[PDB]
């Protein structure tokens, strides 16, 4: 949250609509990578939030890089495949019985995800 | 404003003399006892100066300026007030207005639209000119009160002031005595200067009238106009510092 | 004379006006998520039709400049943000359509 | 305090445009409308021909940037008329029977300072010797001699 407001300092003798990001989706993006860095051990002995004898051996970072890998890395396929739907819907691909039918189809393919319940034509997930 | 008085009456003009004044401090720096020589513009004592009198006779003429003058006014009903400088006298160039309104003397340098014969008219509305553009100096000065009511008597003060230029700087030299022509020896501080810095090459007097244009009247006054040469002079200082005497050199 | 010397006195009179309005109708809505009253909710009525009204008349005046003459590159991007329409490509009945469905998706 | 106000303050105006670069100690007011391309206009302001004076926003809640500042600058110059506002650097104590050393405005030398009895002008700067010498010097904070 400290990295959108010094970011949102620089930019204020630019025009209006040129205070932005570098696209639109820079002005999210530019606090998590210093927040990357106040989550390491090394950081945190010098502020002093832990203590000042910690073991860290090899299975101390399994348990980090599993953690920032769930909302950050294994979410891409994800973030992928309903805008492959969202894309081709628009360009006049498929027709309405052909609508759910991309779905489930997809949903098997890219991030390998079977659903239990199967869907009517009356439904949208 | 442009249509002056057709009522005036002009005398032709007579001159007199001066004899034993118009003596001033040359420097600021006080000298106590001691004789010393100094070179100013001054005035060459016995000389001949013009004889005005204002009684419907008003005496206003257009004189020219070119290196000094005095002006020593005797008054009762106070009718000579201040005077217009400027070179052509028009908003073509730069004019210097010292007049008195009976709240403070108004010193102002602008360009003012004279007309021929500007007078002053208690005093209810003074207007001199139609139009005012590009004003450049203003000054602040002492306030005084008179009394405008017209008496005709004996004169029982003498009013001071000198109008010199020296490489654009104005000097107003005054001494306040009392007592046609009074004598005596007078001794003239320095009050006023002025970094103004134009070229004046005319003046012209103002006259003050009291109770639309026929029944404006005055009372009795005079005053003199002389002319300065640049001529060394000598000095006398008691214990007290106030000059008793001057020696023109070349007279006798 | 040119086109790029015309382009450059129209934005910088968008410049300081943008930034009067959008600072007003955000004091209110920093106010929104602070207090939930009957207050500022009709104020969200008052101030964020401000910025509807003022982005669809300065859309009125600057959809015919040329993007074909301009020679630097800052001015064509702030061009191009000014120019796309967005909703209001529609007809009137079409458009007041698309207005309400927004107000029941969310 | 004396200078933002809440809901606005539209007294001051600023001018965004000019044709060319000015001249220093220039001043100049305008009505005149800008015109910023070869399309001529009247004064009425039209299509790319615009009002140059552009109005000011005063809230206090903007921060450091954006606060308004009073600004006014000195101007000194040297012309033909002598220096005219002089300064003070604060006095010291004024000591009696002691031979000292002067320093004045136009005055500078050494001496003992005693009474005078002699009758003074209040315009006066120093008085003077036969001898040549500054046998007097008017205080122009309180008057003596």
């Amino acid at each position: 949250e400290m990295g959108h407001i010094q970011y949102d300092m620089a930019y204020a003798a630019q025009p209006f609509l040129l205070r932005n990001g570098a696209n639109e989706g820079f002005h999210e993006a530019v606090g998590e990578i210093m927040s990357l860095s106040a989550a390491t051990p090394k950081h945190l002995k010098s502020i002093g939030l832990l203590s000042p004898d910690f073991q860290e051996d090899n299975e101390t970072e399994i348990n980090f890089l599993l953690k920032q890998a769930l909302t950050i890395v294994g979410t891409l396929p994800f973030t992928y495949m309903l805008e492959k739907w969202r894309w081709m819907v628009f360009k006049g691909e498929i027709p309405k019985d052909q609508w759910m039918k991309k779905w489930w189809e997809m949903k098997r393919e890219i991030v390998g995800v079977v659903e239990p319940v199967p869907h009517d034509e009356t439904y949208c997930d | 404003q442009c249509v002056n008085l057709t009522t005036r009456t002009q005398l032709p003009p007579a001159y007199t003399n001066s004899f034993t004044r118009g003596v001033y401090y040359p420097d600021k720096v006080f000298r106590s006892s001691v004789l010393h020589s100094t070179q100013d513009l001054f005035l060459p004592f016995f000389s001949n100066v013009t004889w005005f009198h204002v009684i419907k006779r008003f005496d206003n003429p257009v004189l020219p300026f070119n290196d000094g003058v005095y002006f020593a006014s005797i008054e009762k009903s106070n009718i000579i007030r201040g005077w217009i400088f400027g070179t052509t006298l028009d908003s073509k160039t730069q004019s210097l207005l010292i007049v008195n309104n009976a709240t403070n003397v108004v010193i102002k340098v602008c360009e003012f639209q004279f007309c021929n014969d500007p007078f002053l008219d208690m005093e209810s509305e003074f207007r001199v000119y139609s139009s005012a553009n590009n004003c450049t100096f203003e000054y602040v000065s002492q306030p005084f009160l008179m009394d405008l009511e017209g008496k005709q008597g004996n004169f029982k003060n003498l009013r001071e002031f000198v109008f010199k230029n020296i490489d654009g700087y104005f000097k107003i030299y005054s001494k306040h005595t009392p007592i046609d022509l009074p004598q005596g020896f007078s001794a003239l501080e320095p009050l006023v200067d002025l970094p103004i810095g134009i070229n004046i090459t005319r003046f012209q007097t103002l006259l003050a009238l009291h109770r639309s244009s026929s029944g404006w009247t005055a009372g009795a006054a005079a005053y003199y106009v002389g002319y300065l040469q640049p001529r060394t002079f000598l000095l006398k200082y008691n214990e007290n510092g106030t000059i008793t005497d001057a020696v023109d050199c070349a007279l006798d | 004379s040119t086109i790029e010397e015309q382009a450059k006195t129209f934005l910088d009179k968008f410049n300081h006006e943008a930034e009067d309005l959008f600072y007003q109708s955000s004091l209110a809505s920093w106010n929104y998520n602070t207090n939930i009253t009957e207050e500022n909710v009709q104020n969200m009525n008052n101030a964020g039709d401000k910025w509807s009204a003022f982005l669809k008349e300065q859309s009125t005046l600057a959809q015919m400049y040329p993007l074909q003459e301009i020679q630097n590159l800052t001015v064509k991007l702030q061009l191009q943000a000014l120019q796309q329409n967005g909703s209001s490509v529609l007809s009137e009945d079409k458009s007041k359509r698309l207005n309400t469905i927004l107000n029941t998706m969310s | 305090k004396l200078d933002s106000k809440v809901s606005g303050n539209y007294n001051y105006l600023y001018r965004l445009f000019r044709k060319s670069n000015l001249k220093p100690f220039e001043r100049d007011i305008s009505t005149e409308i800008y015109q910023a391309g070869n399309k001529p206009c009247n004064g009425v302001a039209g299509f790319n021909c615009y009002f140059p004076l552009r109005s000011y926003s005063f809230r206090p809640t903007y921060g450091v940037g954006h606060q308004p500042y009073r600004v006014v600058v000195l101007s000194f110059e040297l012309l033909h008329a002598p220096a005219t506002v002089c300064g003070p650097k604060k006095s010291t104590n004024l000591v009696k029977n002691k031979c000292v050393n002067f320093n004045f405005n136009g005055l500078k030398g050494t001496g003992v300072l005693t009474e005078s009895n002699k009758k003074f002008l209040p315009f006066q700067q120093f008085g003077r010797d036969i001898a040549d010498t500054t046998d007097a010097v008017r205080d122009p904070q309180t008057l003596e001699i």
